[PDB]
């Protein structure tokens, strides 16, 4: 059930069935491509309101702005979104490229989610038991609730950070001005010394500020940032 | 008049030294180099840079033992067994030793310097590598030289 | 029952008038540092001439009031850096008095370099392992 | 014995002020006994004041929380602002880490710009060094 | 269980005295930051270590006096030639090194330092010559 | 001889402070900023700038409480709930506060200034807006700072 | 292999992950560097870091 | 009465230190009472310390043996090195001749370059004059 063409279809809330191997490159403006199998799309499109959903064997390469993203079984995306993102996954893998503003991300499964640029204002990431999120450009208020046995790696230079790890999670944070950390039986690695830092550790919990010793100029912990 | 004792007595030095060796904090006494070796089970939680609340009593006769000597520089250095990597490990042991020296100059030392550092199992006192902080390799050591 | 929050210890009038002298000393001190750092801008750090190193990223905690020699020798000994001096020491001692809390050995030597202003300077060469202390040429 | 009047009576006993004021409710916490000195490290020996203040504000689970930090006249204005901001910010993380949801909270530091007493006298400046906790 | 610190400012006047001490000691350090003239090691003018094997001999010298005789003798202790360029003034350039074991190129470094700009030292190690210049 | 007490005692200060809080005039005591908050039911008639005759007894321990402190400027400001308009309301609360400060400097304050003003529910302490002067928003407040 | 922005001297970089700041007054728009994850965009003219 | 705790208790009695340290075990033997003076001749009257130290290290028959000699601040650095080397070397031959196989042993002399006390005081320099015996 293939569909591979470069045209102006432009109005398709297409909830396709299985084996719909649509490698289309058409100008799909009012698009919502909720394919169910075998999507192998390599387009150059423009959507700007896409609430995309993708089930198993969905490899994609698109330069279109989305609004929501849903993953079901297993995927490999490479998308260039622009405006806002409500993203949720299930046991899949995903990558995104351009400057996005992901407000909320809830991953309750094994999700290898990556975003090469996230320029948001308040990114709330909730994680549950299996996922692996690696999103790094620049946030302004990160709230990483890892309720999880999972990993949240970041080189995201957030201005304020609030990371709570609940049961053998592992979160790698980087705070510019405000660092807020609570750990419980888990690990929180601070890769940049904030302007004001505060970390609280529970039972068997490690908020170790694991910056690289011998930087070019590693700034020391000042009188406003020297916590134990 | 000039003072005979300097706020300390030798009977109390060996009384704390027997009591610390009975509670398993081993005091080596070589020349004037003093070593007290503390297992990381006896202070912290496992693979954490965080004190337990009861272990400040162990730090109480550590600090009241460190009342008794005239000393110039205490160095406190910590190292544990391998957990994730040597980089995470050295961050752990640096935070570990700097937390216990922050409490030791909250308490009473008459030291002028406490140097404080951590290593990544780079100096392990046994080859038997059972686990995490229950290893006897996983330890902090507080070494100084008693001045005159 | 009525209570204001800070019920501290009983202080005496010795430390009361010491404190309210000390705050105007600190006030005059901070405005002099204000006028001085605006009348000549500090163009330059000392972190290029004391750059940090692995095994200088150990930490130290210092109160000290004596000469600079014994302190910098002790920092370099526990840094595993060989220590030298350039220049003969003057007959008046260059006296520093470091009383600071949990900073790394590289910023310890940067503050030692600052408090011995125009009398000495600490240089650290970190591809070698040497801390040196240069005296003034006067 | 587990209620409001009991916990405010012993916050009077461990010397934290509370004011009832219409809807606005404000704890005045002395930084001098609830922080180790000139630092954002919490005075860990004074934990039962901290457990009792968080036990008090489980009772108001929908109010937005203003937290603000205060100093006195010493130091540079930058040092006043960053020290008050650091202490208010770490008390905000204490309430967040003891379980208040992070968009209820607001940490802000004043370098004695509200100044509930004069800084010219010792006990008055001791009263000026504080954390205010307001909510509705 | 814990203790508070022993010399802790737990007292309403001693807190003010000690935060005054923090404010005076940091403001003294930025007075030091503005007056502390440094020069960068890009432009430090002093000698290197010239890393030849004869210069990394371990030597020991106790002396105060005129520069040319030491650096003549460090040259023949290093098995090097000693050249002098320039004219010694009849007030001599006076050094003093009293070290009891150290490295031989480092001698030549703090002779160059204790000379300052009255004289200067170069080492050419391929030629195995040290030289002393005046000004 | 110089005087020990300045016509006041601290036992009487807290005795009036408990008695005013028992009669519902709430005394807040923050630093040296003192606030006594008076509901407008407890002084005036409703939506009127006129005292009741019995409420000058309430003003009697207000003024005898204000004997006890060394003070520089009392400010008295009044605000009530909405009745007709904010312009009529602000005229009401300005007349309200100026009447109670006229009685307070008829009585004994050792203040050098009483500033006195009224607002048009511009600062209301609860969102519950039951009525007129029976609202707990409808109140006068007397705030000052105790000098030295 | 960077990605500059059109504002006053900000640039993301995708060697591994960076969002650093330039100066945009000496105009070192070489577009060729050794970008690292230790805050160092070492260009042909000079080096750039995450400014603060 | 023939065991470890007995023989370490009487090496405390004839004033030789022992340290248990993980796997590293080290005897500190004073050269001042276990050597005749400034010589590599062993103090032959103090044989029961020598029999008791070799009776102790029959218990560890597979460990490699580091033996090292120490002096204090007197003399030339050559005299320090050769005297410490000679005393460590003859204690190494004593253990070899009392029956430890020669490739377990390692004699090395330090002219007080480890220096477990300061040499500026009398009793401290007396503690500096020693032989360390390490093994694993």
């Amino acid at each position: 059930a293939a569909a591979a063409a470069a045209a102006a279809a432009a109005a398709a809330a297409a909830a396709a069935a299985a084996a719909a191997a649509a490698a289309a490159a058409a100008a799909a403006a009012a698009a919502a491509a909720a394919a169910a199998a075998a999507a192998a799309a390599a387009a150059a499109a423009a959507a700007a309101a896409a609430a995309a959903a993708a089930a198993a064997a969905a490899a994609a390469a698109a330069a279109a702005a989305a609004a929501a993203a849903a993953a079901a079984a297993a995927a490999a995306a490479a998308a260039a979104a622009a405006a806002a993102a409500a993203a949720a996954a299930a046991a899949a893998a995903a990558a995104a490229a351009a400057a996005a503003a992901a407000a909320a991300a809830a991953a309750a499964a094994a999700a290898a989610a990556a975003a090469a640029a996230a320029a948001a204002a308040a990114a709330a990431a909730a994680a549950a038991a299996a996922a692996a999120a690696a999103a790094a450009a620049a946030a302004a208020a990160a709230a990483a609730a890892a309720a999880a046995a999972a990993a949240a790696a970041a080189a995201a230079a957030a201005a304020a950070a609030a990371a709570a790890a609940a049961a053998a999670a592992a979160a790698a944070a980087a705070a510019a001005a405000a660092a807020a950390a609570a750990a419980a039986a888990a690990a929180a690695a601070a890769a940049a010394a904030a302007a004001a830092a505060a970390a609280a550790a529970a039972a068997a919990a490690a908020a170790a500020a694991a910056a690289a010793a011998a930087a070019a100029a590693a700034a020391a912990a000042a009188a406003a940032a020297a916590a134990a | 008049l000039p003072c005979r004792v300097d706020g300390a007595c030798d009977a109390t030095i060996i009384k704390m030294m027997t009591d610390l060796n009975k509670k398993g904090i081993k005091v080596a006494s070589v020349g004037q180099n003093y070593l007290i070796s503390i297992p990381a089970s006896a202070l912290f939680a496992d693979q954490s840079p965080r004190l337990n609340w009861a272990s400040y009593s162990l730090l109480n006769e550590i600090a009241a033992f460190l009342k008794q000597f005239r000393k110039i520089a205490i160095t406190v250095t910590s190292y544990s067994s391998k957990y994730v990597s040597v980089k995470r490990e050295r961050a752990l042991t640096l935070a570990r030793s700097r937390v216990v020296s922050e409490y030791l100059w909250s308490q009473g030392v008459d030291s002028r310097i406490i140097f404080t550092q951590g290593l990544g199992s780079d100096k392990p006192i046994t080859s038997y590598t059972l686990g995490g902080d229950r290893s006897p390799n996983a330890r902090v050591e507080i070494t100084f030289r008693r001045a005159v | 029952k009525f209570k204001k929050p800070p019920i501290n210890n009983p202080s005496d009038d010795a430390t009361i008038k010491l404190a309210e002298a000390a705050v105007s000393v600190s006030d005059s001190m901070l405005e002099m540092a204000k006028v001085e750092k605006v009348i000549t801008p500090p163009s330059k750090d000392n972190t290029l001439t004391i750059p940090n190193a692995y095994n200088l990223q150990a930490r130290a905690s210092v109160d000290w009031s004596g000469p600079i020699e014994e302190l910098t020798a002790r920092i370099a000994k526990a840094a595993h850096f060989r220590f030298r001096v350039l220049g003969k020491s003057p007959s008046v001692p260059v006296l520093i008095s470091i009383s600071t809390k949990d900073e790394s050995l590289a910023e310890i030597l940067r503050d030692i370099d600052y408090q011995a202003g125009k009398k000495a300077s600490i240089h650290v060469y970190p591809n070698s392992q040497v801390v040196e202390l240069r005296y003034a040429k006067i | 014995r587990d209620s409001k009047r009991k916990i405010i009576r012993d916050l009077q006993k461990q010397d934290i002020q509370y004011v009832e004021y219409g809807d606005t409710r404000t704890l005045i916490i002395p930084t001098d006994k609830y922080f180790m000195f000139s630092s954002p490290r919490l005075n860990e020996i004074c934990y039962p004041g901290l457990n009792n203040v968080i036990r008090l504000l489980n009772f108001y689970p929908q109010s937005t929380i203003y937290v603000a930090g205060f100093t006195d006249n010493v130091g540079s204005r930058s040092h006043k602002r960053k020290l008050s901001q650091a202490q208010a910010e770490t008390m905000m993380t204490f309430l967040w880490a003891n379980g208040i949801a992070a968009k209820r909270l607001k940490a802000e530091g004043y370098g004695d710009k509200n100044a509930i007493s004069d800084n010219a006298i010792i006990h008055g400046s001791a009263q000026n060094r504080r954390i205010e906790i307001q909510w509705f």
